[PDB]
């Protein structure tokens, strides 16, 4: 014996990286050489859930300025990054006295949100973050959806709400 | 997340001058008497510092945790620095010093964690009075 | 290149599409059968008539009549002629003389007709009645258990 | 291309697994990583994907979208938010089936093509039947109440899996008839 060795739907992870290389370089051949769009890799699997628990703390990767189907999972969390940033931005203050109020309503979100970043998970899988992240970040939209960022303030904003 | 920590520090050096700048005789007993008030919260803020100490030393203390942890006197020391910028540049003494903590604890009073510290500053400021 | 090795040597990828076969093997006689018979044939002066066949490997048969006999459809070794799979006979292995082949085939074939056809019909189900539906749903129940333990030998 | 799948039938399309309207998702059909017998297998487990893509794309569409600002009530309306808010609960098992499967992926990395048609062929009878419910819903501006026929007549049907399905979307839309019906009586 030698061993048969595997196929190209049963070997990843080293064959994926291949592959992913194979087919880029195909790609720009195909194309000319204005297809280029450098890097078939990065980043890992727990590292890039690191990095992409860190964009919602406010920093961005380098497609953004404020493996390659790691585009379209992350667009989907750094959309949810960017909306936070202008929900904190809205809730610096701290006209009306009813707004006051609620602004610090917000922040009891904000600070659900600010406990659970960086403490809750222990380096989930990439899929679960957007499955987890998706009944949740929903609500998140939602949130940007009421805030403004004309918009209502004091008791015309408390009768909308109300 | 460094950044927004800083600034209870300048927020905890204006609170520590007010007490031996503003205590003469000049302003009086009701300036000592509301400056004796804000010396509790730093009493306070220093055994918060304590427990954290003993929980940062084993490694169980981190900047998320650190966060959310001084958040809270964050807002006390902003409300205390404010006041004593207020207080001294209107040169103020006497009972103008007693009115401004009655309009400071009306001006947040929609969370009331600003409003409990005003009526306790005026009520220890006002037992000279 | 460095794809290209990487697929060389860890994948093999060259007896179910056009490109020459060979495999590392250490011939003599009772495993080169069809071989020796067909130097004897040539020796023999039949006249010539070429044997040129791709030649497939073995194991991978195997892997072969596993996929149809699970209930997938469409393979390269069994091919449709009007929509009866049977066996092709285009690939030769080193040995069995290449008629035996056609026999073992044929018989495998002959249970793989009778998968095909029940797999066609429950796939035009998906693409009231309430019966053959609730049969095609029995039929179904039976054939993922034939199918697991049909998988469960291919892995 | 083990990972891409993944990828793709979750819901974030892969560059192998390229989204169309006209055919859904679709594997590339001429790379030399795919062979007749696996092709079969690829076919069958992407349309699967397919409908999970629409699934998600309609529902966030519908659910939570405006704050009160069609009038159509098989477009829009309590009822049909109410099918979506069921439907995402619905939708889990296959969340689970695809998290499941990238577990075994991680601690061995050669696994058969089998393993995952294997684990995806229970969603393959029961998705298309839930597809028209939906479809019949938006189709005939199915407005209110009629919403709770559309769906029920065909959990009447012989087969239990997809009976279960549509029973629970039909509990949540109960969930707002009721909510309704507790004020106005």
């Amino acid at each position: 014996g030698h061993r048969e060795e595997p196929y190209l739907t049963e070997a990843g992870r080293d064959a994926f990286d291949k592959f992913c290389r194979l087919h880029q370089g195909e790609l720009q051949l195909l194309a000319g050489g204005v297809l280029q769009a450098p890097q078939p890799v990065l980043v890992k699997e727990c590292e890039l859930v690191k990095d992409v628990l860190n964009v919602l703390i406010g920093v961005v990767s380098a497609t953004f300025s404020l493996p390659e189907s790691i585009s379209s999972l992350l667009s989907e969390v750094a959309e949810y990054g960017t909306c936070y940033t202008r929900l904190s931005h809205f809730s610096l203050q701290p006209k009306g006295l009813v707004f006051q109020a609620f602004t610090s309503g917000l922040r009891r979100y904000l600070q659900y949100y600010r406990a659970c970043v960086l403490s809750t998970p222990p380096t989930l899988s990439l899929l679960t973050i957007g499955f987890l992240f998706k009944k949740l970040g929903r609500q998140l939209r939602y949130l940007a959806e009421l805030c403004g960022v004309a918009f209502p303030t004091g008791v015309k904003l408390l009768s909308y709400l109300y | 997340l460094v950044h927004r920590i800083l600034p209870v520090a300048a927020s905890y050096s204006a609170v520590t001058r007010f007490i031996e700048e503003k205590s003469s005789f000049e302003y009086g007993q009701v300036n000592h008497a509301l400056a004796a008030a804000m010396r509790t919260l730093v009493k306070e803020h220093l055994i918060l510092v304590s427990q954290l100490e003993q929980l940062h030393r084993q490694g169980l203390l981190s900047l998320q945790k650190l966060w959310f942890y001084i958040q809270p006197a964050m807002r006390t020391m902003d409300i205390l620095a404010s006041l004593a910028t207020s207080v001294d540049k209107g040169e103020c003494l006497g009972g103008s010093t007693l009115s401004l903590l009655h309009d400071r604890s009306f001006s947040y009073t929609g969370d009331s964690q600003a409003q409990e510290l005003c009526l306790y500053l005026t009520k220890a400021a006002s037992a000279p009075y | 290149p460095d794809d290209r090795s990487w697929l060389e040597h860890h994948v093999v990828h060259q007896y179910w599409t056009a490109r020459p076969s060979q495999f590392p093997h250490s011939l003599h006689l009772h495993s080169n059968l069809a071989a020796v018979w067909d130097q004897h044939l040539y020796s023999s002066d039949p006249l010539y008539v070429p044997d040129d066949r791709v030649l497939v490997t073995e194991t991978q048969v195997i892997r072969e009549t596993l996929w149809l006999l699970s209930g997938v459809k469409k393979l390269f070794i069994f091919q449709l002629i009007d929509g009866k799979v049977t066996v092709r006979n285009n690939i030769i292995v080193t040995h069995l003389t290449h008629s035996c082949l056609r026999s073992v085939l044929e018989q495998i074939a002959a249970y793989g007709q009778v998968v095909f056809r029940l797999q066609e019909f429950i796939d035009e189900v998906m693409g009231p009645f309430r019966t053959y539906q609730a049969f095609m749903w029995a039929l179904y129940k039976y054939f993922i258990s034939f199918k697991e333990e049909l998988a469960e030998i291919e892995k | 291309m083990i990972h891409e799948l993944l990828l793709a039938l979750s819901g974030y399309p892969g560059s192998i697994f390229t989204w169309n309207k006209r055919s859904g998702l679709q594997v590339s059909q001429d790379f030399p990583f795919l062979h007749p017998s696996e092709t079969s297998v690829l076919n069958r487990l992407c349309r699967l994907g397919t409908d999970y893509i629409r699934f998600t794309e309609f529902i966030e569409q519908y659910t939570g979208h405006v704050q009160q600002q069609q009038g159509q009530g098989g477009l829009h309306g309590i009822y049909l938010r109410a099918f979506c808010t069921g439907l995402d609960s619905v939708l889990q098992p296959y969340r689970q089936a695809l998290l499941d499967l990238e577990q075994e992926f991680l601690g061995d990395p050669h696994l058969s093509i089998s393993h995952v048609n294997y684990f995806l062929d229970q969603f393959q009878l029961l998705f298309p039947s839930v597809m028209v419910v939906v479809e019949q819903i938006k189709s005939q501006k199915i407005h209110g109440c009629q919403i709770l026929e559309t769906v029920y007549k065909h959990s009447c049907g012989g087969l239990p899996p997809v009976r279960s399905a549509l029973e629970k979307i039909l509990a949540v839309c109960h969930g707002v008839m009721y909510k309704q019906l507790s004020a106005w009586m």
